């Protein structure tokens, strides 16, 4: 049981607005962060569904202000994958009450937090329907 | 954002008489915002706000029990007398709403612990059945981290599990499968009975069946109870859901290891199904691949060789770029070789960095991995160096030397020669390490080594140390291998640079010295060839791999040895006849990781056999102790001693043996049974590898029968002539009796049974026979326990079935009479 | 979902609309208390009725036995409830239970109190050793106080369940309903605990077609029963083996499995309106009260499933440190004969499918579970998917590397190393299967044995089997049999010039290629 590595939605220089962590690979701020600078300056200023960093594929999206990730396993696809980042945006635009930016995730840290959590638990793939995770969390 | 203290600490006020659902779950909200923002937070103030968090479960408010699972999970580690929050959870599980029902069990069950599992079980049956994704795959995952606290909780939930994964819903199956798979789990077949009820079924559930594939992809053929095939009518094998990833992972072990073969509906052994969904998007990333093939990678290749070769040179884009790279070398193979290094050579110019460095390191170890000759390799190993000159490291001095010196080394020094020509000191302290090295190391006579010294000279003074003090040593071996040498060595060496630097002066003061003043024992002992330091695996080409898209000694050698070396170290085997040989046909008396495996083989002395049994015991709930496998011979043989195993835990191999004495005037055979039964000592033992309990009961486990065959007896040989060897062994222990063999309607298989049996090769090559013809004579030879000769003789008439008329002779009375009796 | 089960009818009786169906608290009795004004006991074991009485003229709508007074209570349309000495044949008490007909009585074994229920929307207490006194007066339902049934785990606290959608928890102590459940949408018929030391539970049965499954403990409503597709007249929960039987007033009784609830059964019995039900304590019996009668009936799984090899590993399923679904145990204990031994179970891997029987191997190499038509072989100790086969039954033989299948097509199979053997395929027809070597085939009143060697009619014994087992030797065999026992001689030579001959009968057999020895 185990797809997603981990969520990160990143700022526009890869640094920690948000990140939740379903590995235990990173845990401590200095490497979480690390991690996400890494990620965002691969994938970026390169819009596409696929990313290959560290050996794993890399679902990424975009924003105004926000690139938004899934990693995942690259057994898999970018589309499995896609489904969790889609997911992780829909749902946070729909929850927040506005679409995904820095404004909105900081707007409402708590319905953000929350709303990841019901998306990925420990990897496995938890929830996957913006609006079963919507109605699913209270802000 | 937030100071960690400050939040904290105002959480105390909960742990009192304020409740305010409103200040507490902001107050959590900021707990959570810490972590998140990338924080650490302060034990003390986390004790404290842990057990006043726990007052507030007490209000049921969806967003505050929202921030209450999240912030104790959280804090559950980093804070104490974490247990009163169970109930409180409980409280709030079983109340209906998914915010509640999910999101609890949840937290709920990542703080319960062995003791606390039972609590939670009833509200968990409760949520695992759910077709309600939210709860149930909340309580599957919820069952996977319980599994570690207490298993036996969580394998009682294997029907609910169950239930679930009968959903087509996505998660509610995805979770069922993998869970179960995991739980259920005691021996192999009743996790493979879970995956045969979904195995047919063409599900719309994309994950189930990935989680699934990776179960699968091994062939199960006792999938609920047994079926004939290793069948998978969920795409593993099938292709009844295109979606290109789980297309990829199917089709990958499909093809050279059967999931199921092909199917018209969907190629299982046929390179085809990845292929079809090959075109595609961004999304061909997966589709574009192979990995296998049926029968290689290559025929695989040329089909999305379109895709994967025009993203690759035109995509200048990192993310595109690296799928059409991976998916290049995916499509790869020996043959695929020729292209593969055009394109990896072209990739370089769309991105164009460490890039660079790969694709220079790619061709030559693409030229070492698939053979387009190790010349070749080294020639790509000069572009290499030529490209990026730096980017080659100290690993790559050791490992191109070394690599080198297979066959290039002459060559390899000459071409790093006019390497060194490059750049005097950004060049850097590894090639000139290089060409030093090598220079020192052939001692060049393939070309005049005073270009190689200039070069190397200049280098030296403006570059590290580490180098220099290798140039003066290099020069020392350079010196004892080759007398010629000595004068560059002196100008070199006396030099501010070569010498008197730092290190360099240390190393070279010795080496200097030893070369100078003293005998030069030690000069031409230390020169071997002038090797490098250490001498690794070939290290590139993995790495080249990943990078570029983001001694087994022996004694025996005959089975009678080995045994013999198992026999020598116990006494009383070979004090008492010595082996002559051990079995060609030891027999194993009970299976493997079932109660016991326990395999023997009869070992054969000039008046004795032993038996070694190798015993394991693979008695989970048992450990033993004074192991033997006892005896009962079906004919007369003395059970003179049992050798005991001193022990045999749960998986671990022991060794037992008896030696009886061989009868040596038996007129019936030395093909004879032995009934085995292993007594021993239990002491209970819970399974790991051993542990033995303080006191234990007597207890017997009963064995196969060993057989022993005159086989055992007599080793083969064939004689250059029979006629002589057999009159010559002793025709005054001749006797003859005739036998029919009317399960044997031909000489061929007549003379093989005969062979196989006795443990004679027939002479001659006389296996092989005229066939059918009237009158045969086969003649056998081989040799007897306590090494002597016998021979035997069959006159064979072949009418329509075979008569022989069996005439043996032998050193001794019992070789005779005992193929005689074995074979008729 | 499978469960070993086997419904059978132990003993009807006819008559007017029987309200309530009880089993006498220790006695192999069952008293049906009916709509004649009578009530009637029938011991359902010697088929023997042992007494009627005659509480009134109207309906009785209840009865029970208070066992320790030797007394039965019944509630009748007089709005009383008398008693009876149900051995010296007398009425022991008179008094006015309630102001209105008395629908359920449960007794207290323990303390003096029998709680009735009634439908003056309460449930009175009497106490029978103050001559039935009345204790106290539960007020609290505001219905048709339809049942009443004791919690086994504080006898102090009962449930009723009243057709005011509720079933209300009770203590003796207080009037007053201590706690409510509101256990059902459309009235709550009935009311039961399913039983045990651990086992906090309720069941509510409704007109709303429906039976509902409710945890005390937490509060929840566990499940929802499809229960009927009429109005379910009253539910109740078997003690032993995980199901709820329920009645409906459409004639007909289902079984849920406990565990998915997934239809087990549908019965009816042509007697039809099914009101109410109730379950044994000591478990495998029911009794359902109808319209046209009352029944008993006998539910399946009287004994265990289990076989010892000579590894120790003695496997069973179910019990304790082994999971019905998976496949473990272990006995290598040897303490002393006169008690009963340890489980002393060790761990054993994989299964796939639910045991209807679980087997070891009788030397021990194989471990067989079968199930659903299937077996499944798992190996010895190792328990890694040996072998799969076809059987609604499994027997391991004398072989026991070769095994009697019956694999249902009206032909007794062979399967020798978990593969079909196909030279063996009896000239009887079939219709039951007993092992060892020759294969006893039971068809148009016969028993007949066959060859493992050209499916022949060796003999055929005129008295059927229970069993038959052949010794090790295969000459020698053992006929469990309504006879009592036979020993059987078969010869094996004669057999061999008969089967070859085929002088044997295809359905009569050769007298003579088996002699009866004893």
């Amino acid at each position: 049981l185990y797809t997603v590595k981990a969520i990160l939605i990143l700022d526009n220089d890869g640094d920690r607005l948000f990140a939740k962590y379903y590995d235990d690979t990173y845990p401590s701020v200095k490497e979480q962060k690390a991690f996400e600078k890494n990620i965002f300056n691969k994938t970026h200023r390169t819009d596409s569904e696929i990313a290959l960093l560290e050996g794993l594929t890399v679902v990424y999206k975009s924003s105004i202000d926000l690139y938004f990730y899934v990693i995942g396993s690259s057994y898999e696809n970018e589309l499995m994958l896609m489904a969790v980042l889609n997911c992780l945006f829909d749902s946070l635009s729909q929850m927040l009450r506005k679409n995904v930016e820095k404004r909105a995730l900081l707007e409402n840290m708590e319905g953000l937090f929350l709303a990841v959590d019901e998306i990925v638990d420990g990897g496995v793939i938890l929830e996957s329907d913006p609006q079963q995770v919507v109605h699913r969390v209270a802000l | 954002h937030l100071e960690k203290s400050a939040v904290l600490q105002e959480a105390r006020v909960f742990n009192e008489t304020p409740i305010n659902p409103r200040k507490c779950a902001h107050i959590l909200t900021k707990i959570l915002y810490l972590i998140n923002q990338g924080e650490h937070l302060g034990t003390t103030e986390a004790t404290e706000a842990f057990f006043a968090m726990t007052k507030l479960f007490q209000s049921n408010d969806p967003t505050l029990r929202r921030m209450c699972y999240l912030t104790i999970k959280e804090m559950s580690c980093i804070a104490e007398d974490v247990i009163i929050v169970t109930s409180s959870l409980t409280k709030d599980m079983t109340g209906k709403e998914d915010n509640y029902r999910g999101p609890a069990v949840r937290a709920l069950c990542q703080i319960t612990d062995s003791t606390m599992l039972q609590a939670v079980e009833r509200y968990m049956k409760q949520a695992i059945v759910d077709k309600v994704p939210s709860v149930s795959s909340s309580a599957l995952v919820s069952s996977l981290h319980l599994l570690k606290c207490s298993f036996d909780v969580v394998k009682r939930w294997v029907n609910e599990a169950q239930e679930a994964a009968s959903s087509d819903n996505i998660m509610v199956q995805y979770h069922a499968l993998g869970l179960l798979y995991h739980v259920r789990k005691n021996d192999r077949l009743a996790v493979s009975k879970m995956i045969s009820k979904f195995t047919r079924h063409g599900l719309k559930s994309p994950f189930a069946y990935c989680m699934m594939i990776r179960v699968a992809s091994k062939q199960l053929e006792e999938e609920d109870g047994s079926r004939d095939s290793p069948l998978f009518d969920f795409i593993e094998s099938c292709l009844r859901n295109k979606h290109e990833m789980v297309v990829y992972e199917a089709a990958s072990a499909i093809v050279n290891l059967p999931g199921c073969s092909a199917k018209e509906l969907a190629p299982a052994v046929s390179v085809l199904q990845l292929f079809c969904s090959s075109p595609k998007a961004a999304l061909r990333y997966a589709a574009v691949r192979t990995l296998n093939k049926v029968a290689m990678k290559h025929p695989s290749a040329v089909t999305a060789c379109n895709l994967d070769l025009e993203n690759l040179v035109t995509d200048s884009n990192r993310s595109i770029a690296t799928l059409a790279i991976t998916t290049l070398l995916k499509t790869g193979s020996e043959s695929s070789i020729d292209r593969l290094m055009k394109q990896i050579s072209s990739f370089m110019s769309e991105i164009s960095d460490e890039f660079k460095v790969v694709v220079v390191q790619a061709i030559s170890a693409l030229c070492q991995k698939y053979p387009r000759k190790h010349a070749v390799l080294m020639n790509f190993l000069f572009t290499m160096l030529r490209e990026e000159g730096g980017f080659e490291y100290k690993r790559a001095i050791v490992d191109c030397i070394i690599s080198i010196i297979e066959e290039n080394s002459e060559s390899k020094e000459t071409g790093l020669s006019h390497l060194c020509e490059f750049i005097e000191d950004c060049e850097f302290t590894v090639l000139a390490t290089r060409i030093l090295h090598l220079l020192g190391q052939e001692g060049p006579k393939t070309n005049n080594p005073s270009k190689y010294i200039r070069f190397i000279y200049n280098r030296v003074v403006l570059e590290h140390e580490e180098v220099r003090a290798g140039a003066v040593s290099a020069l020392a071996k350079f010196g004892a291998q080759n007398e010629e040498m000595l004068p560059s060595i002196l100008v070199l060496l006396k030099r501010c640079v070569m010498d008197d630097d730092n290190e360099v002066r240390d190393r070279a003061t010795f080496y200097l010295n030893v070369l100078e003043q003293k005998q030069k024992a030690l000069n031409a002992g230390y020169i071997l060839n002038g090797l490098t330091v250490s001498i690794p695996g070939l290290e590139k080409a993995l790495q080249q791999y990943t990078l570029e898209p983001s001694q087994p000694e022996k004694v025996a050698a005959t089975r009678q040895e080995i045994f013999q070396e198992q026999l020598a170290a116990v006494p009383e085997f070979q004090g008492l006849g010595p082996l002559f040989k051990s079995s060609p046909e030891p027999v194993a008396l009970t299976e493997s990781e079932t109660e016991y495996v326990i395999r023997c083989t009869k070992h054969t002395f000039s008046d004795h056999l032993v038996f070694q049994f190798d015993c394991t015991n693979t008695l989970n709930d048992q450990t033993l102790e004074n192991v033997t496998v006892q005896m009962e011979p079906t004919e007369a043989y003395e059970v003179l001693s049992y050798v005991p195993a001193r022990s045999l835990p749960y998986n671990q191999p022991g060794t037992c043996y008896t030696l009886v004495a061989l009868p040596t005037e038996d007129p019936t055979a030395v093909a004879c049974t032995f009934s085995c039964v292993m007594k021993f000592t239990v002491k209970d033992c819970d399974p790991n590898t051993g542990e033995i309990d303080e006191e234990g009961y007597e207890d017997e486990y009963v064995l196969e029968d060993l057989e022993v065959t005159v086989a055992d007896h007599i080793q083969k040989v064939m004689k250059v002539n029979f006629e002589a060897a057999w009159d010559e062994v002793g025709d005054e222990f001749e006797k003859e009796e005739t036998f029919t063999l009317s399960t044997i309607k031909t000489l061929e298989e007549a003379v093989g049974n005969i062979v196989k049996f006795l443990g004679m090769h027939p002479c001659e090559r006389s296996d092989k026979v005229p066939e059918n013809k009237n009158t045969h004579t086969l003649l056998l030879a081989g040799v007897f326990r306590g090494g002597h000769d016998i021979l035997v003789r069959s006159r064979l008439l072949l009418l329509d079935t075979v008569t022989m008329q069996v005439t043996a002779r032998s050193s001794e009375e019992l070789p005779v009479d005992i193929i005689l009796a074995s074979v008729g | 979902m499978p469960l070993r089960l086997d419904i059978k009818r132990k003993l009807t009786a006819r008559s007017d609309r029987v309200k309530s169906v009880d089993l006498h608290p220790t006695e192999p009795w069952m008293l049906a208390s009916l709509y004649n004004g009578s009530v009637c006991v029938w011991n359902h074991e010697t088929q023997t009725l042992v007494k009627t009485f005659e509480v009134c003229d109207l309906p009785v709508r209840a009865a029970k036995f208070v066992a320790r007074k030797n007394w039965v209570v019944t509630g009748a349309d007089d709005m009383q409830i008398r008693v009876f000495n149900y051995n010296t044949l007398e009425r022991v008490h008179m008094f006015e239970a309630h102001s209105d007909y008395i629908r359920c009585i449960a007794v207290h074994p323990t303390q003096p109190f029998i709680l009735t229920s009634s439908d003056d929307m309460l449930i009175k207490l009497w106490d029978w050793d103050k001559k039935w006194s009345c204790s106290q007066v539960f007020e609290g339902h505001t219905h048709y106080v339809m049942q009443i049934v004791i919690n086994p785990k504080d006898n102090n606290q009962f449930a009723s369940a009243s057709l005011d959608r509720t079933i209300k928890v009770w203590q003796l102590g207080s009037s007053s309903p201590n706690f409510t459940l509101e256990g059902h949408e459309k009235g709550v018929n009935c009311i039961d605990y399913y039983s045990g030391g651990d086992k906090p539970y309720l069941i509510s049965g409704a007109d709303d077609r429906l039976v509902k499954i409710w945890d005390y403990q937490n509060k929840t409503c566990v499940q929802t029963l499809e229960g009927h597709a009429q109005n379910v007249s009253c539910a109740s929960f078997h003690p032993e083996l995980p199901i709820i039987i329920t009645g409906s007033e459409d004639g007909t009784v289902r079984i849920w499995h406990s565990s998915t609830y997934r239809l087990e059964s549908t019965l009816n019995y042509g007697m039809e309106r099914v009101w109410c039900v109730a379950s044994l304590r000591g478990s495998n019996n029911v009794a359902l009260g109808y319209d046209e009668g009352s029944i008993i009936v006998k539910l399946g799984r009287e004994e265990p499933a289990m076989s010892m090899d000579a590894n120790g590993k003695i496997i069973w399923a179910k019990h304790s440190e082994v999971q019905q679904a998976n496949l473990k145990a272990m006995g290598d204990t040897e303490i002393k004969d006169g008690e009963r031994l340890p489980l002393a179970v060790k761990d054993m891997g994989s299964c796939e499918i639910y045991p209807q029987t679980i087997q070891h191997n009788p030397n021990g190499r194989f471990v067989v579970v079968c199930g659903d038509g299937e077996y499944i072989i798992y190996t010895a100790m190792a328990l890694r998917n040996k072998s799969f086969g076809s059987a609604q039954e499994f027997a391991w033989a004398h072989d026991s590397s070769e095994y009697a299948i019956r694999e249902s097509n009206s032909i007794v199979k062979i399967f020798k190393n978990f593969k079909e053997k196909k030279s063996f395929k009896p000239d009887f027809g079939a219709e039951s299967i007993y092992g060892g070597f020759l294969l006893g085939v039971r068809s148009v009143n016969g028993l007949a044995f066959y060859d493992w060697e050209n499916t022949e009619l060796i003999r055929r014994i005129e008295i059927q089997p229970k069993h038959i087992f052949w010794s090790d030797s295969g000459e020698l065999v053992c006929i469990a049999t309504e006879e009592s026992f036979f020993i059987l001689k078969y010869l094996s030579e004669k057999v061999l010039a008969a089967q070859e001959t085929h002088e044997g009968v295809t359905e009569d057999g050769i007298e003579d290629a088996f002699e009866v020895l004893g």
